[PDB]
RNA sequence: CGUAGACGGUGAGAGCCCGGUACGUGAAAACCCGACGUCUGUCUUGAUGGUGUUCCCGAGUAGCAGCGGGCCCGUGGAAUCUGCUGUGAAUCUGCCGGGACCACCCGGUAAGCCUGAAUACUUCCCAGUGACCGAUAGCGGAUUAGUACCGUGAGGGAAUGGUGAAAAGUACCCCGGGAGGGGAGUGAAAGAGUACCUGAAACCGUGCGCUUACAAUCCGUCAGAGCCCUCGACGUGUCGUGGGGUGAUGGCGUGCCUUUUGAAGAAUGAGCCUGCGAGUCAGGGACAUGUCGCGAGGUUAACCCGGGUGGGGUAGCCGC
RNA sequence: GGCAGCCAACGUGUUGGCUGGGUAGGGGAGCGUCCUGCAUCCGGUGAAGCCGCCGAGUGAUCGAGUGGUGGAGGGUGUGG
């Protein structure tokens, strides 16, 4: 038996809004800024530290560039394959997608950190040695594009 | 209107309720009506002076036009096909004023 | 698992309707469901209210006398928020309260306050709330005498009916929402919810789809 | 009663009283957008697919040199666009773009011209809405309002709403030259009489109780006799787990906020009251703290469809 | 004799041990006003505002506690 009536906030979901400068009984005559000074007008910029040169400042730049044509990839663990393919098979991009371990656009690469136990065949681009040994050893195959 | 010259009125709530009177000026302006006999006041007037009494302007919606049988009743109105006038109707039995 | 005999308006009960456990069973939830009619009632609220600041009343961009020798205090301007008839301190502008709920809170608080309704036994199957061709509210207005006793009952009927809807729309305690418009709101401001057969069948495999 | 229980007024909270609301109807004449019959204009001297070879397709332009602007690009290694000033190209194995630069391959044809649809804006008009204000607020302006008034100027720029249900706005008599008033009457009330609802505080008195004219004072507090009033039991006043108003007389006693190491300070501010007057606000902005759901998954913006907050929307986002 | 914080034992809040002066400043828990939601209720047999009396709370206060003006609107509760 709920009624609009018996709706409440959960407990400590709700904290009170402090008005500040609203009294002396609990914040009076300063707000909070305490005494005189800049700070009890208006601000200090982030980047200013009293007149010297900022830690931003007295520090050389890293070296190199950035490589915007960079060719980007995301990794397939073989051991979650192992998890995800109990049964094993044919796996390819689709099969990865449905599954959800990669974007469904983004381009995949595979590596051999985990083990691999079950016949697993894998389509893919771009073959690491150990996912390469991994595949061999585990009676499957794995061929690339 | 459906409350016009000459006709009939009762008052419904006042003083005077329950009173029959007859109207006697209209003031569609203002919505308030003047009925003999009814709100009775007293006013003082100095040119020859003395007491003299007239009759105050009631509100419109404070009366309902009573029929031919004694009883108020609220108005309708009808359609004639054969000129096109409109009559106003007494709506507790239909009958034309 | 709960069962409803559907009933008509000539009192004879037409068949069964079942209503399955996970969508009407789920335990309360107090707080998602306060969060969720608080949203509601934020969205609600229309934000069209504006007052004018010093920067936009009109006239007195001059200085109203000089620094020293006048002997009264220093000023410096006609519309300061220290005169009168100068602007406010901190004006409020024309603004929006949207706040965006994500859909699990709200199907999740709906599903608790549904799952609470069948719980205190206030659902109901109508296959049709009054005869067709022929708005009636008084028919509708017995027929949901003899049905129930709460002064506010909700009614979810399918969008095509138009005759119910305009039949029941007179009557103030008594309101109506179509089954894709239902909402958490709606459903715990009223006392007693009745579903249509087709709307109840959309609704679930809506649901369950 | 209700396909109308929106909203105002009527002597107090009215869907059944009226103004009116759901719902229907209705234009002689005029204006803006949407079809349906003389007449006008073009070409069917034209059209479609098929085998080799001998001035035109936008010029003082593209581009270049210097000097400057605008794209994130502030002469930096500086592409692209434009402009001022001088020079100045080809017509297709011609060009310029592809971020100082080019050999082979790769994509488009500059100096000529216009073109609806998504968008921004609202002086004006209509219909509505408001967890917007209710007369020092809200537009300066609910009222002679950009009026009075100031300034010869560009201009600046005010304050001033409420009788009552209706004027039924007080006949008449008396004091007074009038102003002003008292009765009598109107009205529910005149402790609503136009200086008009409610009428506080600073403000100015009257009457009553007590105190004070040997008295040295941030003016009060703690004791405290007397006088006056009050409540019960008991008689003429006396106590009683008594209150009230005054307080003669003793102890203690250096206003408040600032800024200060330091203030009663002879340091600053306040003549007083009534209101007005100060951490507010927007962003898929960011961090950390409680709270809610799912979970190796968590999720959407813009936008589409519901007089409704709902349903859709995988573009992106954050860790794995 | 009473209130309050921390802590230990046991319990479905009692007992026991300590602490409680504080500006700038930090943390925690609340009072009151206006405006909305709803369950509902008060009010011309007198609401709000106005001026007192008596009470009660550790505080901002409260009294669905009453007296004189006023004649038209407000309130509990949980929320925002
Ligand atoms: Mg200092
Ligand atoms: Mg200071
Ligand atoms: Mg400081
Ligand atoms: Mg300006
Ligand atoms: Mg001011
Ligand atoms: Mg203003
Ligand atoms: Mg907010
Ligand atoms: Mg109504
Ligand atoms: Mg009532
Ligand atoms: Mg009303
Ligand atoms: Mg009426
Ligand atoms: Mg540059
Ligand atoms: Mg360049
Ligand atoms: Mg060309
Ligand atoms: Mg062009
Ligand atoms: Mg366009
Ligand atoms: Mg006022
Ligand atoms: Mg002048
Ligand atoms: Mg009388
Ligand atoms: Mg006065
Ligand atoms: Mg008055
Ligand atoms: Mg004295
Ligand atoms: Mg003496
Ligand atoms: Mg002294
Ligand atoms: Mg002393
Ligand atoms: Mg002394
Ligand atoms: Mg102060
Ligand atoms: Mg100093
Ligand atoms: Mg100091
Ligand atoms: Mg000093
Ligand atoms: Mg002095
Ligand atoms: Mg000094
Ligand atoms: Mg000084
Ligand atoms: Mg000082
Ligand atoms: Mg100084
Ligand atoms: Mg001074
Ligand atoms: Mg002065
Ligand atoms: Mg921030
Ligand atoms: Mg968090
Ligand atoms: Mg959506
Ligand atoms: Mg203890
Ligand atoms: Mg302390
Ligand atoms: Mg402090
Ligand atoms: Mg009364
Ligand atoms: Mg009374
Ligand atoms: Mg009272
Ligand atoms: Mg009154
Ligand atoms: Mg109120
Ligand atoms: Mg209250
Ligand atoms: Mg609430
Ligand atoms: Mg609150």
């Amino acid at each position: 038996v709920i009624k609009l009536h018996d709706l409440k906030p959960a407990p400590g979901e709700k904290k009170a809004k402090t008005r500040v400068g609203r009294g002396e009984g609990s914040k009076g005559k300063t707000a909070g800024r305490g005494t005189k000074g800049t700070k009890a007008r208006k601000n200090v910029p982030v980047m200013f530290e009293g007149g010297q040169m900022p830690i931003h400042m007295r520090l050389p730049k890293l070296k190199g560039f950035k490589n915007r044509f960079r060719t980007e990839y995301q990794v397939v663990n073989v051991g979650d394959i192992n998890k995800a393919f109990p049964q094993g098979g044919t796996v390819g991009v689709d099969e990865l997608v449905a599954k959800g371990l990669v974007r469904k656009n983004s381009l995949v690469k595979v590596l051999g950190d985990g083990k691999l136990t079950v016949k697993v065949d894998v389509t893919a681009n771009k073959f690491s040695g150990s996912a390469r040994e991994a595949i061999t050893a585990a009676g499957g195959s794995a061929t690339e594009l | 209107m459906k409350v016009h010259k000459g006709d009939t009125v009762l008052v419904i709530s006042g003083k005077d309720k329950g009173a029959k009177g007859k109207v006697l000026v209209a003031y569609p302006d203002r919505n308030k009506v003047l009925v003999e006999g009814v709100n009775r006041i007293k006013k003082h007037t100095a040119v020859s002076g003395g007491i003299v009494t007239q009759e105050a302007p009631i509100h419109v919606s404070n009366v309902m036009v009573v029929d031919s049988d004694g009883k108020p009743t609220r108005v309708g109105y009808r359609i004639d096909d054969e000129t096109g006038k409109k009559v106003r109707i007494a709506k507790t039995n239909g009958k034309d004023i | 698992t709960l069962k409803v005999d559907v009933k008509t308006p000539a009192g004879k009960t037409d068949g069964s309707v079942e209503l399955p456990a996970e969508l009407f069973d789920v335990e309360p939830n107090i707080a998602l469901m306060h969060q969720v009619v608080t949203a509601q009632l934020a969205a609600k609220r229309q934000g069209t209210h504006s007052t004018k600041t010093r920067g936009e009343v009109s006239g007195g961009g001059k200085k109203p006398y000089r620094q020293k020798g006048t002997g009264r205090a220093r000023q410096g301007s006609t519309r300061a928020p220290q005169f009168t008839g100068g602007g406010t301190v901190h004006g409020p502008k024309p603004r929006d309260y949207s706040q965006r709920t994500p859909k699990k809170m709200i199907a999740a608080a709906l599903r608790g306050a549904l799952s609470d309704r069948a719980r205190n036994d206030r659902i109901h199957a109508v296959t049709e709330l009054v005869e067709g061709q022929t708005p009636s509210t008084k028919s509708a207005k017995t027929f949901l005498g003899t049905l129930t006793e709460n002064k506010k009952v909700l009614v979810v009927i399918g969008r095509t009916d138009e005759v119910g809807a305009k039949s029941v729309r007179n009557l103030p305690g008594v309101h109506v929402i179509s089954p894709d418009q239902l909402n958490t709101y709606d459903v715990l401001n009223a006392d007693d919810v009745v579903f249509s057969v087709e709307a109840l069948n959309a609704y679930i495999s809506a649901n369950s789809k």
